[PDB]
């Protein structure tokens, strides 16, 4: 639906019907957007950390950059010096092109998998189903957190579109 | 460069593999036996497949007393045999 | 010029104007407290401390006045329900007026300190530059805080020269302001023991006086002066904000869990008293003692105070609210008028049945009745076609003991169900929903609202601490890094110790 | 020319030693039948 | 004295933490003293 | 002057493969134990006595279903110390009671402090401004709000998130059904900061890579950059024209741009945390009172808001008995909310 | 009143877009 | 009195006005539903 | 009537929604994947009942 | 700058800006107090948490009562 | 004896990578057999 609550309705019913949370393409999507957010903050913080002094304390540091200046406005060597020590040297990018490519690729590829998750659950290849996967020596079901998810999903399933189903299976 | 020997030197050296052709399989085998001997179940208190329920019981042994919890778990364990 | 978010930085090297700004903040805060108290007095109904106490009415500052001994109005009432009481000057109204006058005086002092900013006092005699000797200021202020803390404990809380503090019994039935003697044994650290609040103020106060004297008389070590940048007033802001977020988390926690300083007659009961059926257990104890002494069931239930029954109701649980469900608890379920009495459900065989209570997690909850062993005996079904436990099928009746319905029995299924729906909330009350156009939806108490605001502000002040701490320790690079930064200081292995040019 | 036992060596082995023990344990688990 | 089992536990925790921190600092100091930075 | 403190300071700050620092003394043990505890529990430890769940590789769970699960509700907010009154020094019993959960949450909390101290310590040594540490306040606010504050407002640590993939999913669905957390404007601000951050990450990386100056002969263009070069590797002027013409506005100031990249996701996370602090107290954005008044009176009035609450009611009724075993819920078939057929 | 308020805010946002685009401070090279 | 030497001019550029107005208007669009409840 | 069961769902501000509850509601299940332009409806009133704006948008 | 009666009286209390004791001074004594304070906080925390349970110390509303 | 380079890095990578595939494969095998198999 084209609306805020409508969006949430679509999400909850999708979860009931496809167990999207347990689908690796939505998981890649999450890695894509959580990671995009992480790397966004990380890039912003590291460039901001390393801005070259061009201003005084009573002005915004932003005035230290002029639109179209030829010279870079932060010291990437210092930023890399920092980040490479935060983790270890070879985990940090010293190549701006390689960094900015990673910044593009990580969220884009993850979101492509998100999109493909929805587009393939469209044809009902659904999330991993480990319902009753763990059984004891007698055959008693030993729940896992997958079975608890399943109970939540059932709640959604049985209540959604409460007057629309006449037959026992929701086949589309 | 921070002073330590490059990894690529280390892992392409014969002495590294003389050492690690022993230590790596030794550790892997020890982990294997930690499970295969049953020791893991005992150390961590994890039920074996036959030890989730007594034969006719279908009630989870849930801890319900904070300060007697150790004794409750012990009583639950007694009830299995 | 300065960006909008830096305008107040003009005060960093201007002690007189800093004092002025502080004076104006203090005027605003004290004006708030006075105004808030006035609004509360203009809306507060003192006529029923049993079923309409302050915490049902959205009162936020009233309970603070009461905790420390302000319990009466000039109009003649008291929050304990007394009449013809003379509180002297320090009624709720006098406290409010005092705050308003204070506000005015502080506003005027601000004006003076703003105009007359250039005082010699604020200049370093050796350099002529504006300067504050913050380590000695700390000692002076700590000594003062200690005297005051000690005095509060030794005179106010003990009743030696002052009113004491609010205390009550374990079920919040008989609360009043009393003098409290210090507890000097280990139970002094029990949060529910008022005597430890007294001993705290006495002992921490003495410690503060001593440490204050120390901080007046002994200079900081050079090593600490440099490490903490003690010449920079922003280091004090950083550490002060840290202390304040600590204090704010503590007052959030003690409000939520309860303590001797968050009594239930002033702030409402806790969520945990519902979770553990704290009040239900005591009611049952009392009833059983009554039956054992030879009382009838009507008599036994009739002996339960309405105020006790009212705490055993989920509408007073602070974990039943909503963030945008605004106002007093009375706006939701209504203004409580009377206990209906204790409902006893029975089936057609005459077995007592028990309604399963709603946990705080649930906005809605089914109606399920069990026997004493937990076996299901009756419910309200959703699907009817395969129902086996309906009240119709099971001939469920309800009889009331105590309260307005005492001695009455209802057998018609719609009425018995109605009462079962209310029994999920615990004890059943009659409410006035007309007076405030109450909407039937639960709201939290001041215990809830205080805890929310303080936990939130605590967490935000953590960011403040990080920020001002960063500004302090990195003052040299806060307009940017060294334009002449040598690649060698960030090249691996050039220096043995990171950032130490003596170690090439 | 290079030392063997360094902070880096310790850090590597604090992770690597348990990781291999654990992988051996989890391998064995694949053959457990109820 | 009235040392409940949980006070005895508290002391055990306290002692254990002091030992972990004590040994950690003893070892770090020792290494620092053995392996010093070369200076100007 | 040349004492042991200064000598230790020397050693701690040597430029080595893995930097240590004073912060390392806190960070390394705490991080190692949090990670090690997670791996230990997910590999070997049950949740039978606390939740009625299998949760380890040992019991047959996979990477998605393993977890270190919270302690039983009856533990309340016990620190659950190994030497505490519950486990009384017994490591096995401690595992069975959920001691690894508080172990991981508390070593993890101190580890995060250590990591943020490290960010400060390193920044100071290299001579950069400490914005990375400042930015990391967001992850701290999330961890503290969700793993500590949230359960502390609730009955017990039981209701904190269990450390596990499926366990975290269960936590999301719990928040929908019980808190209607999607409806909360603080969560919505969270969403916008995360998705907005992801957007900015993607768009800034792509813009730089597509406005590059030709600084080499290679068709693969990464080698045409030198860390020490003075000049911008891409054209801000061309980037600016492109976006001005495509979208209507564009960045013109690189310092602003990169600050904004900090601000957006950091602010989003901080807003989401504030919401969760309210959820600690069940202080939800659950309902619109105006909607409920209308719907109660008018059985033809339906919105997506009302539809979602029906879903929520299903979630609660269907999940509660197994998800909250300490309540001993028995909900007869006949009381379960269901639509037609399903 | 509610509807008016929502629509008013939206319409202000739309006007803002117009001014932010067509009446921006123009970017100037050095 | 002699003038205070700590005075500084304050600035808000046009872009910052626009950013600020957007923040405030979108916050209002978001929070308004809740305020009406 | 999103679900084709003559159970119309209100999405617009003037019909009782706020910004959060509001929506343009999907076209009817009765329509399915059929193309439902304005000109396939007998009237705009029908077009509206059946969720024609969704498809156009 | 302006002298006043009260400013003159208070002058000595704001005249030692920058003044420090040599080297580490009282830092070790401070460290002892900080450790004792950490332990104090831990004790009160664990009492409130019921991790430390002491005779005569009932952490409940039924404390006194 | 411990001269770097005696075992080429491409061989170390290939063998190590093959080892990772084998152990991960074993883990997928185990999803279909014994505990966790649903059977
Ligand atoms: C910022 C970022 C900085 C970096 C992060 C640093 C992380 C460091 C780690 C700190 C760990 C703190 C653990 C706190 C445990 C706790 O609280 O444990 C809880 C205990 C109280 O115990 C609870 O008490 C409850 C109520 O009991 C009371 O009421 C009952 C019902 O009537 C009975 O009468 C009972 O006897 C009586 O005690 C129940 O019994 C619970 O089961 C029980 O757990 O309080 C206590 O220990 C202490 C309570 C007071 C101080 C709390 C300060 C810290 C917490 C602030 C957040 C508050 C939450 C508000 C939510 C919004
Ligand atoms: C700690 C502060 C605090 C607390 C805990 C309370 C508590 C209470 N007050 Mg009081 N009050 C306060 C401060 C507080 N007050 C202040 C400062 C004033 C002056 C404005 C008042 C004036 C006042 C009045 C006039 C009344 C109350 C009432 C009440 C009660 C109902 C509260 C309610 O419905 O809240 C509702 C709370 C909310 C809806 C939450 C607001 C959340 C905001 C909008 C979030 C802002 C988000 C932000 C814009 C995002 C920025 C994003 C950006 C950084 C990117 C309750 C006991 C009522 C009562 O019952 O009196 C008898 C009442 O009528 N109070
Ligand atoms: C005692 C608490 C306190 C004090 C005295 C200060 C003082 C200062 N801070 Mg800090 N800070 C604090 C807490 C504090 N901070 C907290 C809790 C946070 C996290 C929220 C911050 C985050 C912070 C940042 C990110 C920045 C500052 C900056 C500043 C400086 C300039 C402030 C200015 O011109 O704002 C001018 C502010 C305005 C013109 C309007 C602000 C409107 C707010 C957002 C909404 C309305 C607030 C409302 C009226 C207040 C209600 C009170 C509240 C307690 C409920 C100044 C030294 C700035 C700095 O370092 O400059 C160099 C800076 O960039 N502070
Ligand atoms: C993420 C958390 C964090 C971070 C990164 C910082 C960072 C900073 N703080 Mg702050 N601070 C914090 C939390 C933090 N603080 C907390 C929770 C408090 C208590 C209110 C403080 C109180 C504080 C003060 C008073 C001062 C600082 C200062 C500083 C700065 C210098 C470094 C320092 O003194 O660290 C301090 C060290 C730590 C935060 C680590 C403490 C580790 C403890 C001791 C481990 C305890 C283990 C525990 C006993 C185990 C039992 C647990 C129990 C649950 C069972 C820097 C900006 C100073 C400053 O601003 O200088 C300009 C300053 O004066 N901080
Ligand atoms: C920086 C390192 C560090 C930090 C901050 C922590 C922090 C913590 N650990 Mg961990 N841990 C560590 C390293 C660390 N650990 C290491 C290296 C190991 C392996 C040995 C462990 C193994 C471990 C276990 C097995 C457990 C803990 C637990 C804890 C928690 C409770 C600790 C406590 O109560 O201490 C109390 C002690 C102190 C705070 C020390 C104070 C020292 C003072 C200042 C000196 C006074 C000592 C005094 C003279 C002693 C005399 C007593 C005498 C009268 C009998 C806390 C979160 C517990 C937990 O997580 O439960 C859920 C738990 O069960 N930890
Ligand atoms: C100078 C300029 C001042 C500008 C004022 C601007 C108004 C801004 C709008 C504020 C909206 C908040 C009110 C909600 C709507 C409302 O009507 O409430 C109205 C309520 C009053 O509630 C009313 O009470 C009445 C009887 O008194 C009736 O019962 C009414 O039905 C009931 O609505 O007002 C308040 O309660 C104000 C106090 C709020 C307490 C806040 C708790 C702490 C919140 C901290 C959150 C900080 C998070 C920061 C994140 C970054
Ligand atoms: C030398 C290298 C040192 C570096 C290691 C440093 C430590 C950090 C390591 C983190 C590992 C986290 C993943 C563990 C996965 C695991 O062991 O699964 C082990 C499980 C074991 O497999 C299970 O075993 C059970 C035994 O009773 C049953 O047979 C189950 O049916 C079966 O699934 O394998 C899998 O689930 C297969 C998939 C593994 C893929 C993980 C993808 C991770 C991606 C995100 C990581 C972030
Ligand atoms: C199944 C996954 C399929 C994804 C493949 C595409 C990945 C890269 C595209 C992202 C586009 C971002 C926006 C434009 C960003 C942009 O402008 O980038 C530009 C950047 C550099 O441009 P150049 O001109 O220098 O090089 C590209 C050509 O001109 C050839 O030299 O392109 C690359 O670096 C391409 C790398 C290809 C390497 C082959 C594919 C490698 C797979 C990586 C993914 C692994 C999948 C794991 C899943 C769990
Ligand atoms: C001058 C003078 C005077 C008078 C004075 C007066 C009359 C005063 C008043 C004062 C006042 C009367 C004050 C007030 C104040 C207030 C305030 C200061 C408020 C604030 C507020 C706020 C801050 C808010 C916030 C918020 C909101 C709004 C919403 C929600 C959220 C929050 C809470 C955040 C006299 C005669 C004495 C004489 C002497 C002089
Ligand atoms: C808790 C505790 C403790 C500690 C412990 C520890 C410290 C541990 C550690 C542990 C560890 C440290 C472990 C490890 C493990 C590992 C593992 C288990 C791994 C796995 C992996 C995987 C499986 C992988 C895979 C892959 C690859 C290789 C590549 C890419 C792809 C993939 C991801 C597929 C103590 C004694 C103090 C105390 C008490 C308690
Ligand atoms: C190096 C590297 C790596 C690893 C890798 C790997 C691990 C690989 C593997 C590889 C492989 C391992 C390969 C293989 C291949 C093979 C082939 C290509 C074969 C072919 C064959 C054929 C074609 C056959 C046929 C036939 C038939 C049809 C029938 C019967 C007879 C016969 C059998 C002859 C990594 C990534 C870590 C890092 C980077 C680099
Ligand atoms: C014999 C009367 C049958 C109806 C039973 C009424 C349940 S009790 C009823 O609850 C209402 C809330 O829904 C209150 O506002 C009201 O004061 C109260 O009488
Ligand atoms: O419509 Mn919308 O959701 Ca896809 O599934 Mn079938 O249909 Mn209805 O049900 Mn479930
Ligand atoms: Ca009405
Ligand atoms: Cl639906
Ligand atoms: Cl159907
Ligand atoms: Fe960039
Ligand atoms: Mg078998
Ligand atoms: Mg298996």
């Amino acid at each position: 639906p084209l609306g805020i609550s409508g969006t949430f309705n679509f999400m909850i019913v999708f979860q009931a019907e496809h167990n999207i949370l347990m689908h690796p393409f939505h998981q890649l999507g999450v890695a894509g957007v959580f990671g995009g957010a992480l790397f966004c903050a990380m890039h912003g913080s590291l460039v901001t950390s390393s801005l070259i002094r061009e201003t005084t304390e009573t002005e915004s540091a932003n005035y230290g950059y002029k639109f179209g200046q030829e010279e870079e406005t932060y010291n990437i060597v210092a930023a890399h010096g920092y980040f490479g020590r935060l983790i270890f040297q070879y985990a940090s990018f010293n190549n701006s092109r390689s960094l900015h490519f990673f910044l593009a690729a990580w969220p884009v590829v993850g979101v492509w998998f998100a999109a493909l998750g929805i587009s393939t659950m469209a044809f009902n290849l659904n999330g991993f189903n480990f319902n009753h996967s763990v059984i004891d020596a007698k055959g008693n079901v030993i729940n896992t957190w997958a079975d608890i998810i399943n109970r939540a999903n059932l709640g959604m399933e049985v209540m959604h579109e409460r007057n629309a189903h006449n037959f026992p299976l929701d086949l589309a | 460069t921070t002073g330590e020997r490059p990894f690529s030197d280390i892992i392409t050296s014969v002495r590294y593999w003389v050492i690690h052709s022993i230590t790596i399989p030794a550790l892997f085998i020890a982990g294997w036996l930690f499970v295969s001997t049953g020791l893991a179940y005992d150390v961590f208190g994890t039920p074996r497949p036959d030890s989730y329920y007594a034969q006719e019981q279908r009630s989870i042994p849930l801890v319900t007393d904070r300060f007697e919890a150790k004794q409750q778990v012990e009583t639950f364990l007694e009830q299995l045999k | 010029g300065l960006p909008w978010y830096r305008v107040h930085t003009v005060l960093i090297n201007d002690p007189g104007r800093l004092i002025a700004a502080h004076l104006m903040h203090t005027a605003l805060v004290a004006g708030w407290a006075g105004s808030m108290a006035l609004y509360e007095l203009a809306t507060f109904d003192p006529s029923d401390p049993v079923l309409n106490p302050m915490w049902r009415q959205g009162m936020f500052v009233l309970p603070f006045m009461a905790r420390l001994g302000v319990t009466g109005s000039w109009s003649g009432w008291s929050i304990t329900g007394e009449t013809g009481i003379d509180p002297g000057f320090w009624s709720f109204e006098g406290v409010a007026l005092a705050h308003i006058v204070l506000s005015g005086l502080l506003f005027l002092a601000a004006c003076w300190h703003w105009v007359y900013w250039d005082l010699e006092l604020f200049r370093d005699p050796r350099t002529g530059e504006p300067a504050l000797d913050l380590p000695k200021m700390f000692g002076i202020h700590l000594f003062l805080a200690g005297l005051l803390c000690f005095g509060f404990g030794a005179f106010h809380l003990t009743g030696l020269f002052g009113p004491g503090m609010w205390v009550s019994d374990p079920y919040g039935l008989t609360g009043s302001v009393q003098p409290v003697a210090p507890e000097w044994g280990p139970d002094g650290f029990n949060p529910y023991n008022p005597g430890g609040v007294v001993a705290h103020h006495i002992a921490a106060g003495i410690v503060g006086i001593i440490a204050g004297l120390f901080h007046i008389l002994v200079r900081p070590p050079q090593r600490l002066y440099k490490a903490l940048r003690m010449g920079n007033i922003e280091t004090v802001l950083s550490s002060s904000i840290a202390a304040v977020f600590f204090a704010a988390f503590v007052v959030a926690g003690t409000m939520w869990y309860g303590s001797a300083t968050t009594p239930i007659e002033l702030f409402g009961p806790t969520r945990y008293q519902w979770d553990s059926s704290y009040f239900q257990q005591e009611i049952n104890r009392r009833v059983q003692a009554s039956l054992a002494s030879g009382a009838t069931l009507e008599e036994a239930w009739s002996a339960i105070p309405e105020k006790l029954a009212f705490y055993d109701y989920i509408g007073n649980n602070p974990a039943k609210g909503g963030l945008f469900r605004t106002g007093p608890m009375n706006k939701g379920d209504g203004i409580a008028q009377a206990w209906k009495g204790h409902a006893v459900f029975r089936n057609k065989e005459g077995e007592e049945l028990f309604v399963r209570r709603m946990p705080a997690f649930f906005e809605s909850f089914p109606v399920i009745l069990t026997d004493k062993n937990g076996v299901v005996k009756a419910d309200i079904p959703f699907r009817r076609a395969e129902s086996k436990y309906s009240f119709e099928q099971q001939g469920v009746t309800v009889s009331f003991y105590g309260g307005e319905l005492n001695g009455q029995t209802f057998t018609d299924p719609p009425t018995v169900k109605s009462y079962a729906r209310k029994a999920i909330f615990g004890e059943i009350f009659e409410f006035d929903t007309e007076t405030l156009n109450s909407d039937g939806i639960f709201r939290t108490s001041p215990r809830g609202w205080f805890t929310f605001a303080h936990a939130v502000f605590a967490l935000l002040f953590f960011f403040g601490h990080i920020w001002h701490g960063a500004r302090t320790l990195f003052r040299d690079v806060f307009s940017g890094i060294d334009p002449e930064l040598s690649p060698e200081q960030v090249e691996w292995g050039f220096y043995q110790k990171v950032g130490d040019v003596t170690t090439r | 020319s290079y030392p063997i036992f360094t902070v880096r060596w310790v850090a590597v082995h604090t992770l690597a030693v348990p990781t291999i023990f654990f992988l051996g344990a989890i391998a064995a688990m694949q053959f457990i039948q109820r | 004295m009235t040392i409940t089992p949980s006070l005895k536990g508290f002391f055990i925790g306290l002692l254990s933490g002091a030992v972990v921190l004590g040994l950690t600092f003893a070892v770090l100091i020792a290494i620092s003293q053995i392996d010093k930075v070369q200076r100007s | 002057e040349r004492g042991w403190f200064d000598i230790l300071d020397d050693w701690l700050k040597r430029d080595r493969f893995v930097f240590v620092g004073w912060s390392g003394i806190l960070l390394f043990p705490c991080a190692y134990l949090a990670l090690g505890g997670w791996l230990t529990g997910t590999t070997f430890v049950t949740s039978w006595y606390t939740h009625g769940l299998a949760s380890s590789y040992l019991e047959g769970c996979n990477f998605l279903t393993v977890a270190v699960s919270t302690p039983a509700n009856s533990m309340g907010h016990s620190l659950l110390l190994l030497w505490g009154p519950e486990a009384q020094g017994d490591f096995t019993r401690w595992c069975q009671l959920g001691g690894l959960w508080t172990f991981i949450a508390l070593h993890g909390a101190f580890g995060l402090i250590g990591f943020m101290l490290r960010q400060f310590e390193i920044a100071r040594l290299v001579g950069v401004r400490p914005y990375n540490a400042i930015a990391f306040s967001a992850p701290i606010a999330v961890f503290v709000s969700v793993f500590l504050i949230y359960p502390l407002g609730q009955s017990s640590w039981f209701f904190a998130p269990s450390f596990g993939v499926a366990a975290i999913f269960r936590f999301l669905l719990f928040f929908q059904g019980f808190h209607n957390w999607t409806l909360n404007p603080f969560h919505m601000m969270g969403v916008a900061g995360v998705l907005g951050g992801a957007l900015l990450c993607a768009i800034h990386g792509a813009t730089v890579e597509n406005t590059l100056f030709q600084d080499g002969e290679g068709a693969s263009t990464f080698r045409a950059f030198n860390p020490t070069q003075a000049e911008e590797t891409y054209s801000m002027v061309t980037a600016n024209r492109f976006w001005s013409q495509i979208f209507g506005i564009a960045f013109s100031n690189k310092r602003w741009l990169h600050f904004f990249m900090l601000f957006v996701p950091v602010t989003g996370l901080w807003m989401s945390a504030i919401g969760v602090v309210g959820l600690a107290l069940n202080l939800r954005s659950y309902d619109f009172i105006s909607q409920e008044i209308r719907a109660a009176e008018d059985p033809e009035f339906e919105t997506f808001y009302t539809k979602n609450l029906l879903l929520n009611e299903g979630i609660r009724a269907w999940m509660a008995p197994q998800d909250q075993p300490h309540e001993n819920f028995v909900f007869p078939e006949e009381v379960l909310p269901r639509g037609n057929a399903l | 009143m509610e509807t008016i308020t929502y629509v008013f805010i939206f319409a202000c946002i739309i006007a803002l877009f117009f001014f932010a685009i067509f009446f921006r401070e123009p970017p100037r090279i050095t | 009195m002699e003038p205070n030497p700590n005075r500084q001019p304050v600035e808000l550029n046009r872009t910052s006005l626009y950013l600020g107005l957007l923040l405030i208007l979108v916050l209002a669009l978001l929070f308004s539903s809740y305020f009406f409840n | 009537d999103i679900d084709g069961i003559r159970e119309p769902v209100s999405g617009s501000l003037l019909y009782g929604n706020n910004i959060i509850t509001g929506a343009v509601v999907p076209s009817s299940n009765a329509i399915g994947l059929h193309f439902y332009p304005i000109w396939e409806a007998a009237s705009l009133d029908e077009w509206l009942y059946n969720g024609g704006p969704y498809q156009l948008i | 700058a302006r002298r006043t009666w009260l400013g003159d009286i208070l002058r000595p209390l704001n005249s030692e800006y920058g003044k420090v004791a040599p080297g580490w001074g009282t830092t070790p004594l401070m460290a002892v107090f900080m450790g004792l304070f950490l332990v104090f906080l831990l004790i009160i925390l664990e009492i409130y948490n019921s991790t430390l349970i002491l005779d005569g110390v009932n952490v409940s509303w039924k404390a006194l009562g | 004896e411990s001269e770097g380079g005696r075992i080429p890095l491409w061989i170390v990578a290939t063998v190590a990578g093959m080892g990772v595939i084998v152990i991960v494969g074993l883990f997928f095998y185990g999803a279909y057999a014994g505990l966790g198999s649903s059977l």
